[PDB]
């Protein structure tokens, strides 16, 4: 009597939608305390079988495998937000879950999803309109305010105690990978700002080198290790007789070609190295193999040779030393011999030798010296560094700032609550609803402490009404009503605007689910 | 949260706290017994039926079959410490676990751990300035470094091994290319020679290599040897580009065969000519060594010659002999002069079991030397290797700077008293943590009391009341327990050791105590 | 080591099996230990006569209920004690008790020729059994007047009838042969017929 | 990294996985951005540089390796020990050449690799027993004792299933309708994979297929015809056993196996007698096992016993062996890592000792 494959399972109704909202909860409850300057650390077991300790949304969730694929959907939006602007992922997740909770209070009374979505559209419209109406600028012309924003960002992070320190370690690294080509398109490539971490050392040892630091070593004892102005060239050819791509097996008939062939290969190496010796070099690095005949030749001329280097490191060194990578030693030009490095440095940071290319002119690609006590520690510091560079870049492309810690978000809740009553229509109830949902933001911040949330909430809600005192938030370490104009907490507008749009839209899209099927290919 | 994935371990705040505390308690209690010249000696068994005798903390961490988050963090941190400094790493875990135990008694009293964290950081800073002001300098001399080496060698091994190895290490660091630039021990190798007594290990000027005449018809002991350092192919080679021979008669076969061994023979004739030019008769030594191989043909061609050849040595061997014998390594024969040659006084061979060795000694000015460990048991060999590594690490951490601090609890009790007196300054319940932080260093001497056999509080109060008007530099005795000044015996320890000790311990304690929830996600149902 | 890696990957060797059998057996062994106290108040009918060593509290609801069920059981069992003497009906009526003997009442239809100590001892044992089970219909007679010219080498033959259906058979002395045969063994055989529930060693 | 460059494939998963996640054919995300589209299609263009059991090219292998686990496997090998496969036999030159490239472009901590025969033996669950490596193009004998392959005990024979098919089509001209084209080569191979069994021997099989003709199987195929009397089927295995069929008259493979076992000490051969498992590559049909059993029993003394083992599926056998060895929990004692790579280079790989 059957019709389709027996593996079919179709379900629908309000019950599965409610199950989806409870899944949203069961995600939202996992992260409810890692928010704000006062945070409570969280550890996770890596799905591959490792260990990880983080306190930001996606980094927590990106290492989480789930069933009931809606949880996968929120993991997807978490990764999207993280790679999108790079902060407040926990904020987006908790907002989405709680405001879905609020919307469920509205769906259950026979109401249709469509009117809810229309209210969602009007709500986000008003949110962005008033945010632009409230977004204020700031001049990007100082160390003061930039380091203040860095402090305000990483106060929610563990490196808050070294904030100013980290500030500088961030700031320098930004200014010396910043590059611009062809009279336009200034670029800040974090990949060129390569991160490296070294065992041992103190936390304060962290710094960005005005040059390039690499994990290699010289390739012969004779080649000296100290050069003040390196005549470096960027080789992209293997040091051996070229094979090419043609077929093989020339036919040997006589006794005067074999050793002749060996000698002609030796002389080919001779010429290939001679065209390099000509330009008076100091050091040479290559991405491929090196022949002993060639190293002997460069030894005769006192030149320094380096074996294979990573292509990303190759490009970074090309940016640093001002040389142009060439794969044609026999077509070498005087145009692109590297010059601009402050010192050749061959040291042993630890027990593995490193090469430290200190530079003397404006570089475009760094290696960051990092010192700590465990790979976990250095990894956490790494994540803090990406947060720092991303937020600094956002400020570089946004002269505007909006206070964090819960002030402007209460303010916009109030503003849109006022805006709701102007029109006439039941749609104001779902619309205004999201603002009520918005009121979740400070709760956790207080709930991270355990203070009397009700009085603080009512006080802030009132204060944001008279004389538009829309600048007051909570001092997280104290959990006390304060004005953000003095505490010094500010975040780039990009992160929170992204939070707005992403949370509202995922709320829009998670409502459209009513019917589900499983068991198919 | 066992709903999103039914198979997933979810533990709340107190669950995570309790499991971390229990793991830390177990680890610290296990490792109490592994410090001091009177610690308990541990035996370990690998996953093959092989036994290692260790007193090292990191070895113990990475030999235990332990699968735990905090234990993993401990293993990583102690690995880094052993990599950087590598001595008294026991102190790391002891401090971390003791601080955990302390802060337990107050978080259990409702103190939210953040406040204890700021108290601990303030204690860090104040103890930092105290140790900075009480750190004392001294010019590095032979006897100073003798005492410094004795410190670590009583730390990690027993008496007589310390007695020989202090001398060994202090002579080892003497041999250096540049006194005024950092030393590195890759030029000073360690080779294991397992046929002699534990007291037969010593230091040998020059290098000794484990591989000998691959074409054995050669001599047995040579003197006043010139050294050839080449990195060229001395064996038959087939060109990378494929090709073949073609003929029509056996005469062509003979011609091609005799012409196919021409290039290598030209190379060896170059070498023989250079040898005879550098020195003719009078039996002057002349040693050729190639990194790459030598075919039996040229092997015999040079073995009929009085020349001795060595092939297939370690890559850093040639790089260090470059400095050691004073020659210059050769990578091809395009030009050559006697300057590139090195020299040595006496070279002899010695056989054992299945392998033989090549001794290079009587260097004109030994700037690279070799440490030889001779012992019966392979695990004994490895333990002595760990001991020599610890000794060289300690002497390096002494020589690199010009400051050193008393050990054996002296400066520990000193900053204990200083922080106790300073605590009235600091504010809030974090003050209590400071006290706990003080109690931190208190673990250090009392375990020695447990490692000595005395009543812990009795000795502790004796040493604490030993304080005169000025801060006495008084530690704990190893035979009477009575308070004794550190300078009189002259046992000290490096500054950055305790510095990074405090750094790592504080930060890891913060990381442990700030956690909120434990998951084991990543299970695909 | 290698074996357990095999175990994660393959099942080529068996060595982790059968460790649940003794586990479940011990579980049931511990479980079955509460049956002694579960029915302590649910078996004895003299516990009222066992005052001052059985009383801790009386809820008077389930315990008076226990008296009620117990008295119903007692009246039901003692209303059936009507027998105890093996009786000698004649062959003329024989059709009327082979069939009209009551449904739900076992009939031990004994046939014999008196004179042999086999038959005499069997008659003694069944007559003594009548003293114990007065709820069983015993029948004794001379088989000659019950079955015409019945073979006298086929006695004593025990018959077990109910509703005209033979349920148990014990034909001749081939299953009773021997003066060593006793009271309890006869009771055991009639219990094995399904009429009586008792216990015996063999 | 459980990547394994097999006979022609590379399979990437993890040690704990039950299978590799991706294959190596020598538009998942190709409609979102297309970043990896170009890289993967370019790597796809590059060919397989391994033939006959010896490495033949080197630039392309690293070219493929870079992409194959930097764009889908999503792994940093700097934080991982490495476990690849290799061609069945090579001198130390290729090994020490591959070490250089691996380190100089990846700098991975440690390494270990093993011969495919060892991986197959592990997959079958054995640490002992010589396996008949009847690989494509060429076959080899690898007697394994405790796991390590003896450098003095590898024999190589040039027989191949390609050669068997060619010889069949060299005696299929005698069958009337010959077969030589690509389609005809394919159908010969198809019929071979359908029926080329062994009962006992050549002449007795041919008698029962011609005198009584009861071994005939009519071929009702779109690409086939009823042209086999039961001769050609059995005519594939015969040259597999008797060399003089092919015209290259030499000793039998059984002779090579027997010598490669006898040259070793008799005692260890007992363990080699124990399993004596086989491997495919040219053999897929039954009748092989008992026939070679009795054939070598003629060469085997009656006082000692011999066993024949042949699993039906051996497709990921090398991968299974690799996964097992990755969890052996003692193989780390034989890892060659940076502590020796940066100390001695390739010299220790050469076994300067002994």
């Amino acid at each position: 009597v059957l019709v389709l494959s027996q593996n079919t399972k179709r379900e629908s109704g309000r019950k599965v939608q409610s199950g989806n909202i409870n899944a949203a909860k069961t995600i939202a409850d996992i992260i409810r305390t890692c928010l704000g300057p006062k945070s409570m650390m969280k550890m996770l077991l890596d799905p591959m079988g490792g260990i990880v300790m983080t306190n930001d949304g996606n980094a927590i969730l990106r290492e989480i495998q789930v069933q009931h694929p809606a949880a996968k959907s929120m993991i997807e939006i978490s990764r999207t937000q993280d790679e999108e602007v790079g902060d407040g992922t926990t904020s987006v997740i908790i907002l989405a879950g709680e405001m879905l909770s609020v919307a469920e209070h509205f769906l259950e009374q026979q109401m249709h999803p469509t009117v809810v979505i229309s209210a969602y559209r009007k709500a986000l419209d008003d949110m962005i309109s008033t945010l632009k109406k409230i977004s204020i600028p700031v001049d990007i012309s100082d160390s003061d305010m930039m380091l203040n924003i860095i402090n305000s960002s990483i106060t929610t992070k563990a490196i808050s105690r070294w904030s100013s320190l980290a500030c500088n370690i961030a700031l320098d690294a930004v200014k010396m990978v910043q590059f611009e080509e062809n009279g336009r398109k200034e670029i800040d490539i974090k990949k060129y700002a390569r991160v490296e971490k070294i065992p041992g050392g103190i936390i304060e040892d962290s710094c960005v080198l005005r040059g390039v630091m690499i994990n290699k070593d010289v390739t012969h004892p004779r080649m000296r290790r100290y050069i003040k102005n390196p005549r470096i060239v960027l080789l992209d050819s293997s040091l051996e007789y070229k094979k090419g791509e043609s077929q093989t097996d020339i036919e040997i008939t006589r006794e005067e070609d074999f050793t002749r062939i060996l000698q002609m290969e030796e002389e080919y190496i001779q010429q290939l190295c001679e065209d390099i010796i000509q330009l008076k070099p100091d050091v040479v690095i290559t991405e491929k193999g090196i022949s002993d005949l060639a190293q002997h030749y460069l030894m005769r001329a006192n030149i320094t040779a380096i074996r294979r280097v990573r292509k990303t490191d190759n490009n970074r060194i090309a940016r640093a030393c001002g040389a142009r990578i060439v794969s044609r030693p026999e077509e070498l030009r005087e145009d692109d011999v590297g010059t601009g490095a402050g010192l050749l440095e061959i040291k042993k940071i630890g027990d593995e030798y490193f090469t430290f290319i200190t530079d003397c002119k404006d570089p475009k690609a760094c290696t960051i010296l990092l010192r700590g006590a465990s790979k976990e520690i250095l990894s956490e510091v790494e994540r803090n560094l990406q947060d720092a560079m991303q937020v600094c870049r956002n400020v570089l492309l946004d002269p505007q700032l909006v206070p964090g810690g819960g002030a402007s978000e209460m303010a916009v809740a109030h503003a849109l609550t006022e805006k709701s009553k102007a029109m006439t229509g039941v749609e104001q109830w779902p619309y205004r609803a999201v603002a009520q949902a918005l009121e979740v933001i400070p709760r956790t911040l207080i709930q991270n402490c355990g203070a009397s949330t009700i009085r603080l909430l009512t006080s802030l809600r009132a204060k944001h009404t008279q004389e538009n005192c829309e600048t007051w938030g909570v001092n997280g370490e104290t959990g006390t009503l304060v004005d953000m104009k003095e505490l010094g907490i500010w975040e780039p507008l990009a992160v929170k605007l992204q939070t707005y749009k992403t949370a509202v839209e995922t709320a829009v899209l998670l409502l459209r689910i009513d019917d589900i099927v499983s068991g198919h290919k | 949260v066992k709903t999103l994935n039914p198979k997933a371990e979810v533990a709340r705040a107190q669950a995570a706290l309790a499991v971390n505390i229990s793991a830390a308690r177990g680890l610290q209690d296990v490792l109490r017994t592994n410090l001091g010249p009177k610690g308990t000696m541990k035996m370990l068994v690998s996953g093959a039926g092989d036994i290692k005798l260790t007193k090292d903390g990191n070895v113990l961490l990475h030999e235990m079959q332990i699968q735990h988050p905090t234990a993993s963090l401990i293993a990583k941190v102690a690995t880094a410490q052993d990599d950087i400094t590598g001595d008294g790493t026991t102190s790391n875990v002891l401090i971390i676990g003791e601080l955990l135990k302390q802060a337990d008694l107050y978080i259990s009293e409702g103190l939210h751990p953040r406040i204890i964290t700021e108290g601990f950081e303030a204690a860090k800073e104040k103890a930092l300035q105290f140790l900075e002001e009480v750190k004392v300098s001294r010019e590095m001399d032979r006897e100073t470094l003798i005492d410094v080496a004795r410190t670590s060698l009583r730390t990690k091994v027993h008496a007589e091994l310390a007695d020989v190895l202090t001398e060994a290490v202090v002579d080892s660091i003497l041999a250096i290319k540049k006194q005024d630039e950092p030393i590195d021990l890759f030029m000073i190798e360690i080779m294991e020679m397992k046929h002699k007594s534990e007291t037969d290990t010593s230091l040998i000027r020059g290098l000794v290599l484990d591989h000998g005449a691959r074409h054995p018809d050669m001599k047995k002991r040579v003197e006043d040897a010139y050294i050839l350092t080449c990195n060229v192919s001395l064996e038959y080679e087939k060109t990378e580009v494929n090709s073949g021979f073609f003929y029509k008669s056996a005469e062509e076969r003979e011609k091609l065969v005799k012409a196919e061994r021409k290039f290598i023979e030209d190379r060896v004739k170059k070498i023989i000519e250079l040898k005879r030019k550098v020195c003719g008769d009078s039996d002057k030594g002349f040693v050729v060594i190639n990194q790459k191989g030598i075919d039996p043909f040229s092997l015999d061609a040079l073995s009929k010659e009085g020349i001795v050849a060595l092939r297939r040595a370690k890559r850093r061997n040639m790089e260090r002999l470059t400095l050691a014998c004073g020659g210059v390594a050769l990578n091809s024969f395009d030009d050559l002069s006697p300057d590139c040659l090195g020299h040595a006084g006496l070279v002899y061979e010695y056989t054992l079991g299945e392998e033989k060795f090549t001794f290079i000694e009587k260097c004109n000015n030994p700037r690279s030397v070799t440490l030889l460990i001779k012992g019966p048991n392979k695990h004994t060999l490895t333990q002595i290797k760990d001991a020599v590594r610890d000794g060289l690490r300690a002497v390096k951490n002494a020589i690199d700077d010009g400051c050193v601090v008393p050990g054996a609890g002296a400066v520990e009790v000193a900053m204990a008293e200083a922080l106790i007196k300073h605590k009235p300054s600091v504010k809030g319940r974090a003050q209590l943590g400071v006290q706990a932080f003080a109690d931190a260093l208190l673990i250090i001497p009392k375990v020695l009391a447990q490692n000595s056999g005395f009543d812990l509080q009795e000795t502790l109060v004796k040493i604490q009341a030993e304080h005169s008007e000025s801060g006495q530099l008084v530690g704990v005795d190893l035979n009477t327990g009575e308070p004794m000044v550190a300078a009189e015996v002259g046992v000290w320890d490096n500054y950055c050791v305790k510095k990074q000790l405090l750094h790592s311990c504080t930060v890891i304690a913060t990381n442990i105590l700030l956690v909120d929830e434990i998951m084991r996600a990543g299970m695909s149902s | 080591e290698w074996n357990d890696i095999l175990r994660k990957k393959g099942i080529l060797p068996p060595k982790e099996s059968l460790k649940e059998l003794e586990e479940e057996a011990e579980e049931e062994q511990r479980i079955l230990q509460q049956s002694v106290v579960k029915t302590y108040e649910d078996m004895t009918l003299e516990e009222l006569e066992d005052h001052e060593d059985e009383f801790n509290e009386e809820d008077e609801r389930a315990i008076e209920m226990y008296r009620r069920r117990r008295l119903a059981e007692w009246k039901a069992t003692k209303l059936k004690n009507k027998f105890g003497e093996v009786l000698e009906i004649s062959g003329k009526d024989y059709v009327q008790e082979v069939t009209k003997a009551g449904e739900g009442l076992w009939v031990i239809l004994h046939l014999y020729k008196q004179g042999i100590p086999l038959c005499a001892l069997i008659n003694q044992h069944l007559s003594g059994l009548a003293r114990k089970f007065p709820d069983v219909k015993f029948i004794k007679a001379i088989s000659t007047t019950c079955i015409p010219n019945y073979p006298d080498r086929n006695l004593p033959t025990i018959f077990v009838y109910l509703e005209g259906d033979i349920k148990a058979q014990f034909i001749g002395p081939l299953v009773f042969g021997g003066m060593n045969l006793t009271r309890d063994e006869l009771e055991w055989k009639l219990s094995e017929s399904g009429a009586i529930m008792t216990d015996l060693e063999e | 990294l459980v990547v394994d460059n097999g006979s022609g494939m590379c399979k990437a998963g993890f040690a704990g996985d039950d299978a590799p996640r991706a294959v190596f054919p020598s538009g998942q995300k190709d409609s979102y951005v297309g970043d990896e589209a170009q890289s993967k299609r370019g790597i796809l263009t590059l060919k397989y540089p391994i033939e006959h059991g010896i490495v033949t090219n080197w630039d392309d292998m690293e070219k493929i390796w870079h992409h194959t686990f930097y764009n889908e496997l999503r792994v940093a090998p700097e934080e991982h020990p490495v476990l690849l496969t290799e061609a069945p036999l090579n001198p130390k030159a290729n090994r020490e050449k591959m070490t250089q490239i691996m380190f100089e472009t990846f700098n991975t901590p440690a390494m270990y690799v093993a011969i495919q025969a060892v991986l197959s033996l592990y997959a079958s669950g054995r640490t002992t027993g010589i396996v008949m490596d009847s690989g494509d193009g060429v076959t080899h004998t690898v007697p394994i004792y405790e796991g390590y392959a003896l450098p003095h005990a590898i024999l190589r024979l040039d027989l191949a299933g390609r050669d068997l098919t060619d010889y069949l089509m060299k005696i299929l001209t005698e069958r009337g309708y010959s077969f030589t084209t690509t389609a005809e080569r394919e159908i010969v191979r198809d019929i071979k994979e359908k029926l080329c069994y062994v009962a006992l021997d050549f002449e007795q099989e041919m008698a029962t297929a011609a005198s009584s003709s009861s071994l005939e199987k009519s071929y009702e195929l779109p690409d086939g015809q009823v042209i086999t009397i039961g001769n050609e089927r059995f005519r594939c295995p015969e040259a597999l056993f008797q060399p003089s069929f092919l015209g290259m008259e030499s000793c039998g493979i059984h002779e090579t196996t027997f010598n490669s076992i006898m040259k070793c000490d008799v005692d260890i051969r007992k363990d080699l007698y124990a399993n004596t498992v086989l491997s495919g590559g040219t053999t897929m049909y039954p009748g092989i096992a008992d026939r070679m059993q009795k054939e070598i029993t003629a060469l085997a003394p009656s006082t000692m016993k011999i066993k024949i083992i042949a699993p039906p599926e051996r497709k990921y056998s090398v991968w299974i062996g690799g996964s097992i060895l990755a969890s052996l929990s003692t193989f780390q004692q034989m890892w060659i890592s940076k502590q020796e790579y940066d100390e001695s280079g390739p010299s220790i790989v050469h076994r300067k000792c002994f």
